[PDB]
């Protein structure tokens, strides 16, 4: 799983 | 939509908690356990199946501690109206003397995720093989939170979770009895 | 106190497939040195954050400490310590409010724990039940973290016997025990089994914040040949 | 009690999924409280402001080439990765119903079922009854794992049978529970 914080 | 997979994370001041999960059609995959830096599975068996690295998640709890300081700021320091827990247990199965069965305490519709859930039987708080579940995150943006515990059902047993949250003024108790 | 290494407990390094170098770097030249400061901010309430200047590569300016539990943050946050520990880069993460690295521990109460003069405390070192090596790793502190000594005595060994060199290490198995009063307790030196190395995780073994009396403790290593 | 201001961050970044991962929607969303000020919509392509509070965020970002190059490719290296990593365990997880029937007015228990969807119809003599059923609705125990209750409201002849029939993802057939008055 990948993982997406500005 | 079929299906949903949400990343969903949280930083709450002055607490100073944070949370980083992963929603899948409202079920939680996994969150983050940023002490032991473990990636905790929903249910066992997701571990086998695939895997995550716990640690990029402080990342991002990283990002979104700098991202509250910044908007704090910016809405001139104006805080979260405290929004009260509607609260309802349910046993996850039919009940029937002698059958193991699992009370449910489905904390939902609140906020800030802070909440204090304890259970009592026959008005004693009761730990024994208690269990819950992380802040998971509503459409609207509140938060639910299922707390559990495992019970034998008896006619002379009553059950109450007690939950405090600072939208409410008092801990308000959810009753149940065979 | 705690009960010596059993048999196939240790790690085997041979059984570790990644880089060494990856446990070389946290025992090399570098580390996170601090005298009387104090906590200037916090990212979770288990941790608490430094302003510590990276004076030898400058490649930081600030330092998380993280702890095994929020009442040792607490009981350090405002208090001017002296900071000692073995740092890590990938996968440091924190917010404060030009880099920064982390570590665990090794944080020790400035104020009434200082020496005039550096003690040494021995180190012996056995080589498959051999102590062709013998030390002093020095101090000035009186209450010292197991985690600054420890952190001395192997940057020692690395460059004296090659403890852990760029692929592997000479040494198949490796433990540091500190005794102080009849009492001891161990560290592993050597990485996990597989083909990575988890510096944070390793690392996070010194989160306790462990210390001992310089002035009582002793250090001996165990290490196997292969 | 704490009564001390509480401030919170919400992120969260969303992957919508159609027809498998046909048609993907990523939402990268970020809220003040409950407020979303700032979001990033695939179908839009860059961040836009919800709320003027977000408008400083949704400049900086779109600013930055390397990161909307990041977030319009999310779509496939984020929720389609995701997807198909966790397609065996989620998407295709299929957990049977136990059903339970007993006397309240007429109780069907559809218990420990995944996926949600679900078909819950009660019978009457073999004929489907319509007036006088009640359903809880689909419950979310927390655990991979839904229950709903269906009530019947009735007055059994000498020997009624009452039929609760449940459809499910996971069965084959209809699972069955007869019970007799």
């Amino acid at each position: 799983a990948r993982a997406x914080s500005l | 939509e079929e299906h949903v997979i949400i990343q969903a994370e949280f930083y709450l001041n002055p607490d100073q908690s944070g949370e980083f999960m992963f929603d899948f059609d409202g079920d939680e995959i996994f969150h983050v356990d940023m002490a032991k830096k473990e990636t905790v599975w929903r249910l066992e068996e997701f571990g086998r199946f695939a895997s995550f690295e716990a640690q990029g998640a402080l990342a991002n709890i990283a990002v979104d501690k700098a991202n509250l300081e910044i908007m704090t700021k910016r809405s001139n320091y104006t805080p979260i109206t405290n929004v009260p827990p509607e609260v309802t247990v349910l046993t996850n199965s039919p009940v029937e003397l002698r059958e193991p069965n699992v009370l449910i305490c489905f904390i939902d519709k609140f906020t800030p995720p802070v909440v204090n859930v304890t259970w009592l039987r026959n008005g004693k708080p009761v730990t024994t093989g208690v269990s819950e579940t992380v802040f998971l995150p509503r459409e609207d943006h509140l938060f639910r939170k299922f707390h559990y515990l495992p019970f034998l059902p008896s006619t002379e047993d009553v059950y109450d979770c007690r939950v405090e949250h600072w939208g409410l003024d008092e801990p308000l108790l959810k009753h149940w009895e065979f | 106190s705690q009960p010596d290494p059993k048999p196939d407990e240790l790690h085997k390094s041979s059984k570790f497939t990644g880089l060494m170098e990856n446990m070389k770097v946290l025992y090399d030249d570098n580390h996170v040195s601090a005298i009387n400061v104090k906590s200037i901010d916090q990212f979770l309430y288990f941790d608490l954050i430094y302003s510590i200047k990276d004076t030898k590569l400058g490649n930081y300016d600030n330092v998380r400490v993280e702890f095994k539990n929020k009442d040792l943050a607490d009981k350090y946050k405002d208090k001017y310590v002296d900071v000692f520990g073995a740092n890590y880069y990938y996968q440091c993460y924190f917010s404060k409010k030009k880099r920064k690295t982390c570590m665990y521990g090794g944080v020790t109460e400035h104020n009434g724990n200082q020496l005039d003069k550096y003690r040494s405390i021995t180190v012996r070192v056995f080589e498959d039940g051999k102590n062709l090596l013998s030390f002093d790793v020095q101090t000035n502190k009186k209450k010292v973290t197991a985690q600054e000594l420890d952190y001395l005595t192997r940057h020692y060994l690395v460059k004296n016997k090659k403890l852990y060199e760029f692929n592997n290490s000479p040494y198949e198995t490796g433990y540091i025990k500190f005794i102080e009063n009849e009492n001891s307790f161990w560290y592993d030196m050597m990485p996990a089994p597989g083909d990575k190395f988890d510096q944070s995780k390793y690392l996070m073994m010194y989160n306790d914040n462990k210390m001992v009396d310089s002035k009582d403790v002793k250090i001996e290593v165990y290490l196997t040949t292969k | 009690g704490d009564t001390r201001p509480r401030f919170l961050e919400q992120v969260k970044h969303e992957c919508h999924f159609f027809n498998g991962t046909e048609r993907v929607r990523f939402l990268d969303r970020y809220f003040y409280h409950q407020e979303e000020y700032v979001r990033f919509d695939s179908d839009v392509g860059e961040y836009r402001a919800v709320t003027e509070l977000g408008r400083p965020d949704a400049e900086y970002w779109n600013s930055q080439k390397d990161l909307l190059e990041q977030k319009r490719a999310a779509v496939d290296t984020y929720c389609r990765h995701n997807y198909g990593v966790g397609e065996s365990f989620t998407v295709q997880r299929r957990v049977y119903p136990e059903v339970t029937v007993y006397p309240a007015l007429l109780v069907c228990s559809v218990n420990g079922f995944y996926p949600g969807s679900i078909e819950v119809r009660w019978f009457r003599n073999g004929q489907e009854e319509k007036t006088g059923v009640v359903s809880t609705g689909l419950i979310q125990n927390g655990d991979w794992t839904f229950q709903t209750l269906v009530m019947l409201e009735t007055v059994p002849r000498s020997g009624e049978v009452y039929t609760c029939q449940v459809e499910h993802p996971s069965l084959t057939s209809p699972l069955t529970v007869e019970w007799r008055a």
